[PDB]
RNA sequence: ACGGUCGAACUUGACUAUCUAGAGGAAGUAAAAGUCGGGUUUCCGUAGGUGAACCUGCGGAAGGAUCAUUAACGG
RNA sequence: CGGGGAAUCAGGGUUCGAUUCCGGAGAGGGAGCCUGAGAAACGGCUACCACAUCCAAGGAAGGCAGCAGGCGCGCAAAUUACCCACUCCCGACCCGGGGAGGUAGUGACGAAAAAUAACAAUACAGGACUCUUUCGAGGCCCUGUAAUUGGAAUGAGUCCACUUUAAAUCCUUUAACGAGGAUCCAUUGGAGGGCAAGUCUGGUGCCAGCAGCCGCGGUAAUUCCAGCUCCAAUAGCGUAUAUUAAAGUUGCUGCAGUUAAAAAGCUCGUAGUUGGAUCUCUCUCGGCCGAAGCGUUUACUUUGAAAAAAUUAGAGUGUUCAAAGCAGGCCGCCUGGAUACCGCAGCUAGGAAUAAUGGAAUAGGACCGCGGUUCUAUUUUGUUGGUUUUCGGAACUGAGGCCAUGAUUAAGAGGGACGGCCGGGGGCAUUCGUAUUGCGCCGCUAGAGGUGAAAUUCUUGGACCGGCGCAAGACGGACCAGAGCGAAAGCAUUUGCCAAGAAUGUUUUCAUUAAUCAAGAACGAAAGUCGGAGGUUCGAAGACGAUCAGAUACCGUCGUAGUUCCGACCAUAAACGAUGCCGACCGGCGAUGCGGCGGCGUUAUUCCCAUGACCCGCCGGGCAGCUUCCGGGAAACCAAAGUCUUUGGGUUCCGGGGGGAGUAUGGUUGCAAAGCUGAAACUUAAAGGAAUUGACGGAAGGGCACCACCAGG
């Protein structure tokens, strides 16, 4: 049972701050491994570079190729493999462009049918992939 | 609950609700602070003498009768020994184990409750020190622990 | 990467790198 | 070992009020624990009692009636401030409108709403209703 | 200009830490349909058996489905 | 960078604070200085380092983390505009100057207000009031479709002017123009569930895609792509990320640890935390009062004064309302510009319960007086030089009186005595029992061994069997129990020694000495490892024999380390009640082990007395059990796993979805094996626990049938 006395401060604080490390995201949050894994490094978008097209088998209950491009991210070099959403919208990215990535929704974890892929493109060429799809804007090169 | 046992006993005395001394009993406190005196004079501990009075004399409780309790009395008489009973007592059955087991090597029990023993002397003398029945500088030691008793 | 004063150093030797680079291609 | 007579004492009464019993031994006794049943009795909680002397610590003979729900000990005895006896009273009491922390203050042992009428702070004792 | 003082910075080794080029080494991946093709109840610790698995030795658990019998005992 | 503060929030809390107010720091990096009231100043100087500018090649000049601007960097941020008019600052100064600051520009960071219609008549449509048996009949409102009409009312805009202002812009005030739906046209997300809103129509056909999560799509898709329609918020609405609440999933309030994640193998022990009853204001100086001590000291509680402004709460006040602001109101006056909150520490003055602590026990203890020794009185010895003025004050002391002279009690707290016992508790020595194995001799025979079958093996140099002995090493059965003892691991042949130990008994003694424990220590099955000794049995490795489409484990014979002892290491177990320790309370029962008490009787061949063995009851600590609707719990179950949202007795370790993994790496310990401490990247939507039904059983028993069989045609 828990110490209960009037000059057990110390012992409690001590306790909780030990106890606090045992916890997922306090960890993830505060041990700093995790931000240095980051490929984003705590950002909520990043700019990269297009690399390859490649088609992603979804994961055994449903069938499907998603289409996800390999890019490589500006500012650390680091590689990532990013869903493009809507249908057809992969015919919009040629390679070597540039490309705004956000998250997909999970904070860093893989999202639905897709494996592995924690990132969605949200931009091309300086032009959104939502005015692409309905054919507000058109994209430069 | 014993202290480094793990019985529970109620094996205890109960004093009376009189506090006073019994119509019988034809002695002064006087006489029975003689009879402590030469008690101590043939040599024993304050507990030894409370029985010896309870058994043979019909001394119920000795604070009732002199208003002292015994240790009081040969202190105040000066025929107290320098260092208390109990711990006296657990000295000396440190001692006695401390001798079986220069006899036998292969005890471990002796060797346990040796440790028990020399635990009780310890907190023993820390109450004594804070006390100042004890000198400060008071310690028991190992090898010069027979020269005590 | 440890020891503020080497990550510091590491982001200085990053920043000459990449200015030098710089510095190339706005010669031409 | 034993610590906190009172709340022995305490947890006894209430102990023999779930079982609906009519009378209740509590040992050891103590100047608290009187103040203490002394403060449920002038509120008709707890009823009349005796003290037995033995020459040691005393025992108490409480005589229950049907009527107290919880009675409680809370421990350590925090300092408590006038200011926040109203967060107090909103952690241990049932209503508004009935039960009672006992506290300890100069002006002697008390309930929280004698504290507030003779203006002072102490230290909590317990509860009850 | 001598000397002192404060003292940037330099040179040389050690201890480092980073950045950046690299002959070669050892891999997988995609392209070659090319060539050849019965047993265990469930465990634990330790040791051996080619690392582990698994099996055996030794010591432990049940976290494994109690039927039947039981009054004399004296001469 | 720190504070003021900010976001969130029941209460407790968590998180943020580069950032305009206060404080510090620094001008590319260091270092040194001049001047001065003030600087280690950088819109000062001197070096070095790193950058870098102009060169006629000798030299010269540098410092935007000021305002604007540029490059670079990135997910991420404005004009190379106007003015010193306001606020203020400097100077010799009513005058000069100010990228301070003010003003516009950019500006969906964010906050406030607020359009995108309103109305009437007609045509259908409901719901009401009156009259009617009802149908119905009306004058009463309401509603949209109006692929119906109609004029009224407005701003958005275009635009004179005034106003504003340093000059302007904007707002406000105002002329002229400005509205019928093809306009002056609202978006963004959704429509299976969570979660409001379609099982509509076409396309697609596990593709393309959707889908935070559960999931949808493989030819009838409520989920994709569309059309129509509906839903939500709305001048906004989606997404990503950090963070708060949800999270009682970090738990002080307030979690958990038998079986779900989880209590250390055991005990000792220091720090830490916690700790049983007990005790109801006055002598001197000054005017009944002020000064002087207070009173052992605090902790606690109440008061007071101090605690920047802005912020926050909040008073007043029609900014056209509001967010704001600090103003305003009345016919020169009248007024405002409050107040609270402001932890902790520190000052202050009351309270005295709670909690610490002290006050006399070798009495060199108080309070009075009677005295001594030493050091001192700053005035009374008119003016004096004085040996002495006296008086009075401080420290060491001799007896005396006086105090009711002075020691709370003896914890169903603990230690220590003492008493008679008790036990597979431990150590050393000693005694015995069989059996096994080997050896000797004797008897009689050809088999014996092993298996599901065999085979390997032994064996007429005589096995196996039967007898008499001898030795070696092991092991202490049955008696042996839900019996005992121990801290746990554990512990069973006799006898003797050795030292311990629980319980019980006590009108014994001490008097709080205690509980739980970081650190640190002792012991810790089996296996294993170093040295010596020994090897009977058994036996990991290993050898054979058997066994098969593919057998390399099972099985049998043999057998090494080991198994045994002595001295060292090792420190692990399903080391289990898968259940910390200490204290308290909440139902019952009779068996048992030890100790004690009371009592008829039977027994020691009727015992002569106590004593043992039994019998009946009580008490205390034990090992367990049964019974119970005590109350708990997911339940199974549990008198603890209870006394828990009516949540607080003290304290120790310890868990936080499954894996990666008790893995890597480092440290430490060990001869080694390994032990202790112990991650992350990554991966995943469930793993798990307690119950409940009974498909199918290659599970078992039965019954029936010439569309089953038997004997036949």
């Amino acid at each position: 049972g828990k110490c209960r006395g009037l000059r057990t401060a110390r012992k409690l604080r001590s306790h909780r701050r030990d106890q606090k490390w045992h916890d997922k995201q306090y960890k993830k949050a505060h041990l700093g491994t995790a931000l240095k894994a980051n490929p984003f490094g705590g950002a909520s978008h990043a700019k990269g570079i297009v690399l390859e097209k490649v088609g992603v088998e979804a994961k055994q209950p449903n069938s499907a190729i998603r289409k996800c491009v390999r890019v490589q991210l500006i500012k650390n070099g680091k590689k990532i493999t990013a869903f493009v959403p809507n249908d057809g919208c992969l015919n919009f990215i040629e390679e070597n462009d540039e490309v705004l990535v956000a998250g997909f929704g999970r904070k860093g974890h893989a999202v639905g049918d897709i494996p592995g892929v924690r990132f969605k493109v949200v931009k091309v060429a300086n032009v959104s992939l939502l005015a692409l799809y309905k054919g507000k804007k058109e994209r430069p090169r | 609950g014993r202290m480094h046992a793990p019985g529970k006993g109620l094996s205890q005395s109960a004093l009376p609700y009189r506090r006073s001394v019994p119509t019988w009993l034809k002695l002064t406190s006087d006489d029975v602070k003689e009879q402590i005196y030469k008690l101590a004079k043939k040599g024993l501990t304050p507990s030894q003498i409370g029985v010896i009075l309870r058994d043979s004399h019909g001394v119920a409780q000795v604070r009732f009768v002199t208003g002292n309790k015994i240790l009081r009395i040969l202190k105040s008489k000066g025929l107290a020994p320098d260092l208390p009973e109990d711990l006296y007592h657990l000295i000396k059955k440190a001692v006695a184990v401390r001798k079986h087991l220069e006899r036998n090597r292969k005890d471990k029990d002796a060797k346990f409750r040796l440790i028990l023993i020399e635990s009780r002397i310890h907190r023993l003398a820390r109450y004594y020190k804070t006390k100042r029945v004890l000198p400060p500088n008071w310690k028991y030691e190992s090898s010069t622990a027979s020269a005590l008793v | 990467e440890l020891s503020r004063v080497d990550q510091r150093h590491r982001a200085s030797q990053l920043r000459k790198q990449k200015k030098e680079a710089v510095l190339a291609e706005k010669r031409q | 070992v034993r610590m906190n007579v009172l709340a022995d004492a305490l947890k006894s009464i209430n102990n023999a009020e779930k079982r609906g019993k009519r009378q209740v031994l509590i040992r050891p006794c103590s100047k608290v624990i009187v103040r203490f049943l002394t403060v449920m009795m002038k509120h008709g909680y707890i009823g009349e009692f005796e003290i037995i002397d033995d020459h040691r610590a005393g025992k108490i003979v409480v005589n229950l009636t049907g009527r107290l729900n919880k009675c409680g000990v809370i421990s350590p005895r925090f300092d408590v401030q006038l200011k926040d006896l109203e967060k107090w009273q909103n952690n241990l009491l049932p209503s508004r409108q009935f039960g009672f922390i006992v506290l300890t203050t100069s002006a002697g042992i008390m309930d929280h709403e004698e504290a507030r009428r003779k203006h002072t702070g102490g230290k909590i004792l317990g509860f009850f209703f």
